[PDB]
């Protein structure tokens, strides 16, 4: 409900910067990998982990909130039957905030009943920003790592390591978080002059165990702009100052 | 409109002829009697997007003139008569996590 271009303003000014490479993973942006397991609620793993993230880096402060209350409490969306990012928000504000996941447990599927008062205190949210489908770059290195959509397919779940480029998927279906981007050198085995390839860093809700640790590399350009799988025609980051 | 909701996907979905292939052999294997069974037909199937994969299958499924695959698995053909072929339906639910080569039957109850 804001507006970028105001936002942006005071959290970037001059400040110019390298569009080559910055990864939040390197400067206290980004909380552990979590699981959903069977269940779908990737939008809330997204939605949650950008707020912590937002927490680590304006506030200092290490905290991992409960995708579990959000899941029951979110009557905006389905729980494990999918929901959508901005929901996940809205209702983070209504709720006025989320339990810390150490007082409300994650139990994926399993049957449970949505309980507001289980801890003595919450985290939540001033509003949040959606940002511009030509700005994901900027965005990410001036206000933090993004909740995003993205089209995956099998090519995908099956990704191990490297700068990911297969098959995308036949929609937007799955939700993951934007932790920044980076940029590799490559010898063409033809040419035999080394090539720059950029590409974006993002988080999954999948496990350790899923691609590098958790995450995943995909291919992209100096600025940003080629958004492989439609990776963040949905992005949107919280505010909490 | 939703991440991380049960989708269609066609009948023809490889993904999901695994899928149900190991679910109507794990079946056989589960049911005690000495004919092996197998589907009739795919009513209605979903795949789910998660930590993995999930499938969730509504199909026919029958009784056939054939021994449990000492056989082959591969097709036999259904008993002639309609109370020994004691069609019915069931609904399974797949969940794949390919990552870990695992796989399994989260819920398979039959009419």
């Amino acid at each position: 409900q804001m507006n970028y271009e105001e936002v942006i303003k005071k959290y970037r000014g001059e400040e110019n910067f390298d569009h080559a490479a910055y990864d939040w993973r390197l400067h206290s942006g980004v909380t552990p990998v979590k699981d959903q397991k069977n269940c779908g609620s990737c939008w809330a793993f997204s939605s949650i982990g950008s707020v912590e993230s937002q927490y680590a880096i304006r506030k200092n402060k290490l905290i991992t909130l409960s995708e579990q209350e959000l899941v029951d409490c979110s009557f905006k969306n389905y729980g494990c039957n999918g929901g959508l990012i901005n929901n996940a928000f809205e209702d983070m504000i209504e709720l006025g905030g989320i339990c810390p996941d150490g007082d409300y447990p994650y139990v994926s599927d399993a049957p449970n009943l949505c309980n507001i008062d289980r801890c003595t205190e919450k985290y939540g949210i001033k509003n949040y920003l959606s940002v511009p489908d030509n700005k994901l770059k900027e965005a990410l290195r001036f206000l933090g790592p993004i909740s995003i959509s993205v089209a995956v397919s099998d090519d995908f779940a099956f990704y191990k390591e490297g700068i990911f480029d297969g098959e995308c998927g036949d929609q937007l279906n799955h939700a993951v978080m934007l932790v920044g981007f980076g940029m590799k050198e490559i010898v063409n085995p033809l040419t035999k002059k080394g090539e720059k390839h950029y590409y974006y860093i993002i988080k999954n809700s999948w496990g350790q165990q899923w691609g590098e640790r958790g995450f995943i590399n995909i291919e992209t350009d100096e600025s940003g702009l080629m958004r492989k799988c439609g990776l963040g025609t949905d992005a949107f980051i919280p505010l909490i100052e | 409109r939703l991440l991380g909701a049960p989708v269609p996907v066609d009948e023809n979905d490889e993904g999901l002829q695994r899928a149900l292939q190991f679910a109507m052999a794990e079946y056989n294997r589960a049911s005690n009697d000495k004919y092996s069974s197998r589907v009739v037909r795919v009513i209605s199937a979903k795949r789910q997007l998660v930590s993995g994969i999930k499938y969730i299958l509504q199909v026919e499924i029958g009784r056939t003139t054939c021994p449990k695959s000492s056989g082959d698995l591969q097709s036999c053909e259904f008993h002639d008569e309609p109370e020994m072929a004691k069609y019915t339906t069931c609904t399974f639910v797949v969940y794949s996590i390919p990552w870990l080569n695992q796989i399994k039957l989260l819920e398979s109850k039959c009419q």
